[PDB]
């Protein structure tokens, strides 16, 4: 009762294949380096006074 | 060729290039030259006529 009626077709594929490309010939991953400077100064307060 | 995989079967040795160098020189280009020849002649002069 429950496999009544049912019908299955097989439609389609997809296929995993890599480019062997034993030449060389690809884009990839850029790796460089950046350097970023800053800097910190110090000041001066109000002074304190003896009299 | 690949240049960074060396080969024996993509690539037949240099024997190979050398027979198809000495086979197109002698055989066929010697053949179609004569026989070019042959037919210039024959559009020339015609048959049995002897030109001075």
């Amino acid at each position: 009762a429950a496999l009544s009626g049912l019908t299955v077709t097989g439609v389609g594929y997809s296929l995993e294949a890599r480019l062997t490309n034993i030449n060389q010939l690809e884009m990839g991953l850029l790796i460089d380096s950046d350097v970023q400077k800053q800097g910190f100064m110090i000041p001066t307060l109000p002074p304190l006074v003896i009299v | 060729k690949p240049a960074m995989v060396e080969d024996d079967k993509t690539y037949p040795r240099l024997e190979a290039l050398t027979t198809a160098y000495r086979i197109q020189q002698m055989r066929n280009n010697a053949v179609t030259t004569l026989l070019n020849r042959a037919d210039t002649l024959k559009s020339y002069l015609g048959v049995g006529v002897p030109h001075p």
